[PDB]
């Protein structure tokens, strides 16, 4: 219980959440990169 | 047995309970987040275990594990360092042709079009180049393979798991009591003796059996796939003896007392290795044996458990003289009794001692193939030169922090302290005096010379061609180090540095080292730098001594350590506190230091750094326009900052657009701070207000209320910016010049 | 057309450009052997630059004097890929994000230890509130006519209002 | 009192009155997320899944006169051009999904009063008749719906290494 | 003290663990749960007993239709993570890592399961009347043996080839 | 801000190659360069050790400026 | 109005203006300012009750 209280408070969750959302959209320029503009 | 060991068995239970109650070391943030400066305490007071319990047991036992997990995570980041080394770096390449191939450790994604960062280093590798000198350092041990490199850093991450293991045991198994703490002649002799003496003669073996062999073969041109192992090294005598025909005797002249039969790998030649550029690897041997035995001697002076020895409380109290009262009374119990009062000591030690190590390092290389890497060389020296820098300021505010909360009058009667600070009103003024006779003079003779030259006067100026301030006894000292071999130091071969006197010392057509000549230029350099030392030593000696008590507040230390203000009164009363002269004393600490990097990097880019043809003709990088130039503000601005600074604005489109981008990027944190710096709390908090009106309107309202800055977070966020910001732009402006070559 | 711009699909210095990206990636992969990883990186950057080319050039961007992409954000619709589009993308992820938070702020604000409850997340609550947002529009407008949006003017002020 | 599809775990609670009562949950995101809207998703995934799955045996068996022929689906659904026909499904799925639900859009806004998961009315062959039958239907349901999401994940990404995903 | 009579009576041994005998000379038991401690001996032992049957297996014997297989044991690993073999198989393994990895906790927590408690009895080898007991006593001996007789062969391997 | 952006433009259209702005005014290091950077050469040469010119008065200003500036922080 | 009551405030200066505070006690005995208020939030002195006279709230 403790431990997971712990991973729930404010700075491990921005962490990880930032974490996450960078990784995404790291993998979504990597899939389709140099996405100046959006396809026809 | 008065020494012993004193511990308590599971001092403290583990658990993560506490985890999941942030503030709970201290009283008044374990109550939760009213407003979000709740948040920011508790991120100031994490480690102000002094304010958290009023027992010194406890404090030490924190210290102590805290300690632990700084060397867990160092031990992390050596372990790092090694397997980047192994894994992704070119380490073969370079030792094959160290020349020409530029050191790089670090491999970046391609992702973005970041991978244009991975330069074209050589040895078949793309990556970033590395300016840290680990390959010269891992050469110098004689790795010779990324195995070793690879089990180097296994061997760190083992480390970092015990020091992390210790760490908990000694805070949650067994904590060792205050009594055990209070052993400073113990600590003293086993830190002399082992952590120091010990570790010298380790090492000075490691050299003598492995370092020195590899190297030697290195340098007679030996591929590394034919150098036999280390270990082959300790098992065959005779295998050593073709190198140095000395081992054959072996073990025996060194009980016979015929140390003179070692010379051949214990030499005292100085000087500097012409193949590799680097001192010789036996004089180092020498060396850290000579500082083994030192320290080992020095590890028994204080007494234990057994009578002899010297016990440090009877040394301080006999040293007093007429003008000094009780002389060093009381000085034992403040060093151990207030961890601040060692903090300060050891932390302007460490401060110094980097500086030292950045000056002495550059002067003669210590590793192969060093000096003739100009990157490394410049971003070593700047590096340790801000560590010692940033280090003797931390021990001035800690020394501040000791006065105002551990210092105790009753036991500091008509000591040294007492005396200091009942003449501190004569200090400073005289510190004042000279901060400004020093500034006046020197200052002005840039002014005077970039305004004669603005005239046309040339003739005025204060230069070689004009009125000459030569540094006659810096010359007259450079003089006698130069002549010291066979006179003063006859059984030296060689000079201790090239930069006093003798050859030009250069490697595979570039100037290792070379004689340093002092002109005017050096001297009004040298007198800036004095200035700007002495004016930073007037704030924070000033922080230091005003810390409890000042004709505007003579309670000021009820106030405590940092504290905005005491209002508008009396005038105005901002930034009184010790630590708002810590505030002011970090930028003047940046300023100097600021100047000694430029002094450094001009100088050595324009009278040592460049390129030597096979008749011996020199050609410097900026062609030696220090002496004309250095002597106006003008100079500065054109020939160093515009002119050396096309590296950085040009990098776009290369390996080095990173460093463009961290100037651009250094340059903005650095107008950023100023936001800080310059406004106040209330603008801010009345702004905050509005902006939560606005939130409110919506029904948006964070439970923990927002709130502008304190005023005294305002200035830390100030002037942490503006440090960064400063360091990185010439950090980007650095590593860009001297990487375009 | 629209300012004076030619599409970059006609553009001899969007040409240029695309050459000299190629040329000089070519000039330093000249410098390994063929089949060595900083050469597969480097043809593969190659390959890389040319397929961004092609992509600009099949897109139907427009074209300036110094051979770049411009873009029209004036609302023409044979534009709005360059804008439109993406802002709207961009106004739902943020309204979803606003509309999320805004929740959490008045689920657990009803509480003794509201204050608690922020620096220490409710995960299961917070992800509940966090999986509602794809439908922001539609209750944040139902909550606008319904008068549950905005507070009343009885909320705090200061001395002249 | 232990656990029964890895007998190795305490029984997870608040999983007994529920028609896949295998007892599996060892990560425990049951005890994360309300039941009765995971429990429908999961309905959702299988009914798709089985859709999913059958429509690509099918379409690898027979196809439809202009509108691409003998490829793989994943391959086909590429070759559509313009986006004209997956955003017409798109919106027609929207518009069913709406009707389904009643309004109740999301998970709060779900299960108001009752809502079964993944009832919707629409069962025209007599059912209902007793809870056994009843219930034994709906376990079917589940376990066909799984192995269905299974098939279906398996097939496409066949597909994707292989060209053809039989 | 049992077997070394000349030990200090290793503490909080005995009275569980039917595989003991009183061996704990640096006895890390006393300061670390004895739960963990058994969990990780019987999973590298079993780990190693199907470890050593592999490479006896490999020992020019049984190998699967796959060209890939005509090479050796000690090139094993590499053609496996070469062919992607080896990804799966740790995929595979790691799924029910993970899966056991709650049930450590739980074990850890105080759940009451047992240190290698995974149900596994298809054939029910055990019975009440085999004797629970006398069956893990083989199975842990039987465990350690193959964990060091396993890394014998490695090494000695490694040496030269063992047959 | 203003003023940058004023003298800038008309720098470049009176030197005859005003692509040079339309180029590098769309990054920070072409302001930075293009602009700081290359057009203080005649000014920041004012007075050298090899001589002086006519500019030298308004070289001493501008460092007499930064020297204002520096001592209002 | 009586213990334990919620309050409108109406002190134009206070920093709960406009805002909704429990009444904790009332003193009987005359006084200027007997009706002691609790409010949820902290002022910027981190208090988070006054005394107010009982013109300078409204009642419900
Ligand atoms: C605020 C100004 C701003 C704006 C508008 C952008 C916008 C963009 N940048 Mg720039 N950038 C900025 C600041 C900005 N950036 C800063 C400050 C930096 C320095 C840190 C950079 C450094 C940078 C680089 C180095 C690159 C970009 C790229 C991009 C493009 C991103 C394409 C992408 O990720 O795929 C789209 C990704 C997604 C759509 C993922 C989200 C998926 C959602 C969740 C789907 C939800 C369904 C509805 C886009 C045009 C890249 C590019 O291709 O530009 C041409 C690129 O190469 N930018
Ligand atoms: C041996 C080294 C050492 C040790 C053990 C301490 C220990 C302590 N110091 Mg001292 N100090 C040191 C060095 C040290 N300091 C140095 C070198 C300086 C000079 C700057 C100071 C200046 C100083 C002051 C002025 C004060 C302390 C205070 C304290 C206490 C609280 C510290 C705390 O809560 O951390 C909290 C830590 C943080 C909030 C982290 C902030 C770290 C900085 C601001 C950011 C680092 C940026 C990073 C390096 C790069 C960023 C890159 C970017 C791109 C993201 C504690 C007793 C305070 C006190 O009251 O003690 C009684 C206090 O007022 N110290
Ligand atoms: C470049 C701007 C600048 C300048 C010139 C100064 C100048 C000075 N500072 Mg300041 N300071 C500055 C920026 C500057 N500071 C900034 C940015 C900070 C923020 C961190 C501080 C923070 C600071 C602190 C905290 C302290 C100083 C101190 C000092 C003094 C050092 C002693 C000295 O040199 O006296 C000599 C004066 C000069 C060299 C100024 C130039 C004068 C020239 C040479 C001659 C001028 C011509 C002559 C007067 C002609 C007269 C006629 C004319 C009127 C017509 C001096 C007054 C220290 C102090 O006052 O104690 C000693 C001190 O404690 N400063
Ligand atoms: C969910 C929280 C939330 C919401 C709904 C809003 C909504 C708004 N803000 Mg506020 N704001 C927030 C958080 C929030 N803000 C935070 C955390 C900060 C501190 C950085 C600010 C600082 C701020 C300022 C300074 C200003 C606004 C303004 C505004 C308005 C215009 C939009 C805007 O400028 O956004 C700007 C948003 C930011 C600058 C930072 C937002 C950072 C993140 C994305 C928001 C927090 C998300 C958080 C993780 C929620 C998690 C939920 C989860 C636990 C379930 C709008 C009323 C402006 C205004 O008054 O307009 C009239 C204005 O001037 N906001
Ligand atoms: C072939 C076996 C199989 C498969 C493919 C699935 C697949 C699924 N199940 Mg089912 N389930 C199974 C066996 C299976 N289950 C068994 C044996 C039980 C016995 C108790 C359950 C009980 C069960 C419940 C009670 C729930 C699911 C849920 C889910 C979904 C994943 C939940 C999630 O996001 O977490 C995994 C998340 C990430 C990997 C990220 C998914 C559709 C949940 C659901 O539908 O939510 C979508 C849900 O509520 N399942
Ligand atoms: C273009 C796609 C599309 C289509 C055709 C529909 C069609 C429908 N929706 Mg759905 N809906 C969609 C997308 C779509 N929806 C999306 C993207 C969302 C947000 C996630 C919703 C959220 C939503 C809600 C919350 C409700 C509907 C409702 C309705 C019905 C009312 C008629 C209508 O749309 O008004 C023109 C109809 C069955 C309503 C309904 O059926 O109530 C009985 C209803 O309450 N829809
Ligand atoms: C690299 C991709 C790939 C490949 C080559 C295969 C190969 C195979 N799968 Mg598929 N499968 C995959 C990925 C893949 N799987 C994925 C990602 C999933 C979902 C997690 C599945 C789910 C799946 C199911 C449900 C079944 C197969 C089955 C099979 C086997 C049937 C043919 C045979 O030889 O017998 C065959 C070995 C069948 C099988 O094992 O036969 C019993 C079967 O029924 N697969
Ligand atoms: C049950 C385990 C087991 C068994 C049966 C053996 C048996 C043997 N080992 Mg092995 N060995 C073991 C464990 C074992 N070892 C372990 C734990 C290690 C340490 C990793 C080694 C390391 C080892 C080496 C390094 C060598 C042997 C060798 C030998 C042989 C030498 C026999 C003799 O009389 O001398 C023999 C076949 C030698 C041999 O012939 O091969 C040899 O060179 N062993
Ligand atoms: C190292 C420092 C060298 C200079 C020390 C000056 C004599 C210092 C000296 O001989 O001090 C000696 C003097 C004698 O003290 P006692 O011998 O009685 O003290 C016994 C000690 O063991 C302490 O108990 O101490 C003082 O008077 C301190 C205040 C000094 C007042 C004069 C200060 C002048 C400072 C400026 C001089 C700068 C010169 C250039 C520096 C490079
Ligand atoms: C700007 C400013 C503020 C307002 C600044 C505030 C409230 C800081 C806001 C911080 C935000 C909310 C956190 C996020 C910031 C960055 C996006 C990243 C985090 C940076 C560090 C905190 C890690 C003051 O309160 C202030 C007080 C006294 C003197 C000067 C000033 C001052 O200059
Ligand atoms: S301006 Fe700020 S620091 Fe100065 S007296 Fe007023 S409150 Fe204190």
């Amino acid at each position: 219980e403790n431990f997971l209280k712990y991973l729930s408070t404010a700075p491990v969750l921005l962490a990880a959440w930032m974490t996450f959302t960078a990784g995404f959209i790291i993998e979504a320029n990597r899939f389709y990169p140099d996405a100046l503009t959006f396809p026809a | 047995t008065k020494v012993k060991i004193l511990v308590e068995r599971d001092a403290t239970a583990t658990s993560f309970e506490k985890w999941a109650k942030p503030g709970h070391f201290s009283r008044t943030l374990a109550k939760g987040p009213k407003t979000t400066t709740w948040i920011w305490n508790l991120h100031a007071d994490a480690h102000d275990f002094d304010s958290q319990t009023n027992s010194l047991e406890d404090v030490s036992r924190k210290i102590f594990s805290a300690h632990f997990g700084q060397l867990a995570v160092i031990f992390l980041w050596l372990s790092g360092m090694h397997f980047h080394g192994a894994y992704f770096s070119n380490y073969l390449a370079w030792l094959n042709n160290p020349t020409s191939i530029k050191p790089s450790a670090q491999v970046v994604w391609p992702i973005v079009g970041q991978e244009i960062l991975n330069a074209d280093v050589g040895g078949n590798f793309q990556g970033v180049q590395i300016t840290s000198g680990f390959f010269q350092l891992w050469r110098a041990e004689g790795i010779t393979s990324e195995i070793q490199l690879y089990w180097t850093a296994i061997g760190a991450l083992v480390m970092s798991g015990l020091m992390l293991f210790a760490g908990w045991f000694h805070y949650h198994k067994a904590a060792p009591k205050l009594e055990w703490f209070q052993n400073a002649e113990s600590m003293l002799n086993h830190h002399l003796s082992i952590l120091l003496g010990l570790g010298c003669l380790s090492w000075a073996g490691h050299q003598i059996h492995v370092a020195l062999p590899i190297n030697k073969l290195l340098d007679a041109g030996v591929a590394p796939q034919e150098i036999p192992l280390p270990h082959e090294f300790l098992v065959n005598r005779d295998l050593i003896a073709q190198l140095y025909p000395s081992f054959s005797k072996g073990l025996v002249p060194f009980f016979s007392g015929n140390w003179s039969e070692y010379s051949d790998f214990l030499t005292f030649k100085g000087g500097v290795n012409p193949v590799t550029g680097g001192l010789w690897l036996t004089d180092t041997a020498h060396h850290h044996l000579a500082l083994a035995v030192l320290f080992i001697f020095a590890g028994h002076m204080y007494r234990t458990n057994w009578g002899i020895g010297h016990s440090m409380k009877e040394m301080l109290e006999a040293h007093k003289g007429p003008f000094t009262g009780e002389g060093h009374a009381g000085l034992y119990e403040i060093l151990t009794t207030s961890w601040h009062a060692q903090l300060a000591i050891n932390l302007a030690m460490i401060g110094s001692l980097s500086i030292i190590v950045a000056h002495h390092m550059y002067a003669m290389p210590p590793y192969p193939y060093i000096a003739t890497d100009y990157a490394t060389q410049l971003s070593l020296f700047t590096h340790h030169v801000w560590i010692g820098g940033f280090c003797i300021v931390g021990g001035a505010a800690h020394g501040a922090i000791f006065m105002v909360r551990d210092y105790n009058p009753a036991k500091n009667y008509n000591n040294l302290l007492d005396r200091v600070i009942r003449h501190r009103d004569s200090i400073i003024s005289h510190l004042n005096w000279v901060s400004i006779f020093l500034g006046f003079h020197s200052f002005g003779l840039y002014i005077h010379n970039d305004t004669m030259r603005a005239l046309g006067r040339s003739q005025d100026m204060f230069s070689d061609t004009a009125i000459q301030l030569q540094p006659i006894f810096a010359q007259w000292i450079q003089n006698l180090h130069l002549l010291a071999p066979g006179n003063t130091a006859p059984n030296a071969l060689t000079t201790a540095s090239y930069v006093f006197g003798g050859d030009v010392v250069s490697v595979g057509s570039k100037i290792a080292i070379m004689p340093i000549k002092l002109g005017t230029a050096d001297f009004m350099v040298h007198h800036i730098h004095a200035f700007t030392i002495h004016v930073t030593a007037l704030i924070l000696l000033k922080g230091v001594l005003y810390a409890r008590s000042s004709k505007l507040i003579p309670d000021k230390a009820n106030l405590g350590f940092r504290f905005p203000c005491d209002g508008p009164g009396r005038g105005g009363t901002c930034q009184v506190s010790a630590w708002d002269h810590v505030f002011l004393g970090l930028f003047w600490m940046y300023n100097s230091l600021s100047i000694v990097l430029f002094h450094f990097s001009w100088k050595m880019q324009s009278d040592v750094w460049g390129s030597v043809t096979p008749t011996g003709a020199v050609s410097h990088i900026t062609g030696g326009n220090f002496a004309q130039s250095a002597i106006t503000i003008n100079g500065w601005l054109r020939d160093f900052l515009w002119s050396q600074a096309s590296q950085v604005i040009q990098s776009y489109g290369s390996a080095l657009s990173a460093y463009g981008l961290i100037f651009l990027g250094a340059h903005f944190i650095w107008a950023f701070s100023l936001m800080f710096l310059f406004s106040g709390r209330g603008y801010w908090q009345e702004l905050i207000e509005s902006i939560v009106w606005a939130h409110n309107k919506i029904k948006v309202a964070p439970a923990i209320q927002p709130r502008a800055l304190s005023i005294t977070q305002g200035r830390a966020v100030g002037l942490a910016h503006y440090l960064l910001g400063g360091i990185g732009t010439t950090w980007a402006f650095f590593l860009a010049r001297i990487i375009s070559v | 057309d629209v300012a004076g711009l030619i599409p970059c699909n006609e553009s001899p210095v969007f040409t240029k450009r695309l050459n000299a990206s190629v040329v000089k990636l070519e000039n330093r992969v000249k410098k390994y052997e063929a089949g060595s990883p900083p050469a597969l990186a480097l043809e593969q950057q190659i390959e890389r630059t040319k397929q961004r080319f092609d992509r600009y050039s099949k897109s139907g961007l427009l074209c300036g004097k110094d051979g770049l992409p411009h873009l029209i954000t004036d609302g023409r619709w044979s534009h709005s890929i360059e804008f439109v589009i993406p802002g709207l993308m961009f106004l739902y992820i943020t309204g979803w994000i606003g509309w999320v938070g805004r929740k959490y702020i008045r689920t657990v604000g009803g509480d003794t230890n509201a204050t608690e409850k922020e620096i220490i997340i409710d995960v299961p609550l917070a992800l509940k509130i966090m999986s509602t947002g794809f439908i922001w529009p539609i209750s944040a407008w139902q909550e606008y006519i319904s008068g549950t949006l905005l507070a009343d003017v009885s909320e705090i002020t200061v001395s002249p209002r | 009192e232990m656990s029964k599809s890895l007998p190795f775990l305490v029984k997870p609670k608040q999983l007994d009155g529920w028609v896949g009562n295998a007892e599996f949950d060892p990560f425990s995101l049951s005890e994360l997320l309300p039941m009765a809207f995971v429990r429908e998703s999961e309905l959702k995934h299988g009914r798709i899944a089985m859709l999913a799955v059958v429509g690509f045996v099918v379409s690898e068996l027979i196809h439809i006169p202009g509108e691409a022929y003998q490829a793989s689906n994943p391959v086909d659904a590429v070759n559509m051009v313009g986006a004209q026909p997956m955003l017409q499904i798109f919106a027609f799925c929207g518009f069913l999904e709406s009707v389904f639900h009643k309004g109740k859009m999301t998970m709060m806004d779900m299960h108001a009063d009752g809502q079964t998961p993944g009832d919707f009315g629409f069962d025209p062959l007599n059912v209902s008749k007793d809870p056994a039958k009843l219930a034994q239907y709906q376990l079917s349901e589940i376990k066909n719906g799984r192995l269905a999401m299974m098939a279906i994940s398996g097939l496409i990404h066949q597909s994707i290494i292989t060209g053809h995903g039989v | 003290s049992a077997s070394i009579p000349f030990m200090p009576k290793p503490e909080k041994l005995d009275g569980t663990v039917p595989g003991d005998v009183g061996f704990d000379p640096l006895g890390f038991s006393n300061w670390v749960n004895l739960d963990f401690l058994r969990e990780a001996e019987i999973k590298h032992g079993r780990i190693c007993m199907l470890a050593v049957a592999g490479w006896v297996a490999v020992d020019l014997g049984l190998h699967l239709p796959g060209d890939v297989h005509n090479v050796g044991s000690l090139e094993a690993h590499d053609t496996a993570v070469k062919f992607g073999a080896m990804s799966q198989i740790l995929l595979w393994t790691s799924i029910f890592e993970a899966i056991s990895t709650v049930g450590v906790v739980q074990m850890l927590n105080g759940s009451g399961r047992q240190p290698g408690y995974f149900g596994f009895d298809p054939l029910n080898f055990s019975k009440d009347a085999a004797s629970k007991a006398k069956l893990e006593l083989n199975e842990i001996k039987n465990g350690r043996l193959a964990m060091l007789a396993f890394s014998g062969i490695v090494t000695q391997a490694a040496l030269g080839n063992d047959f | 801000w203003v003023t940058f952006y004023w003298h800038w433009k008309h720098v470049t259209i009176w030197q005859g190659n005003p692509a040079q702005f339309n180029e590098s005014s769309n990054y920070l290091m072409g302001w930075l360069r293009d602009y700081l950077w290359l057009n203080s050469s005649p000014l920041i040469n004012g007075y050298n050790p090899y001589g002086m010119n006519s500019l030298s008065v308004w070289a001493w200003m501008f460092l007499f400026g930064h020297l204002v500036w520096a001592t209002g922080f | 109005m009586d213990k334990g009551s919620k309050v409108r405030n109406l002190r134009k200066e206070s920093y709960w203006f406009n805002e909704i505070g429990t009444v904790v006690t009332i003193d009987k005995s005359g006084i200027k300012y007997p009706a002691l208020v609790r409010f949820t939030k902290v002022n910027y002195s981190g208090t988070n009750s006054t005394n107010f006279s009982l013109d300078e709230l409204q009642e419900v």
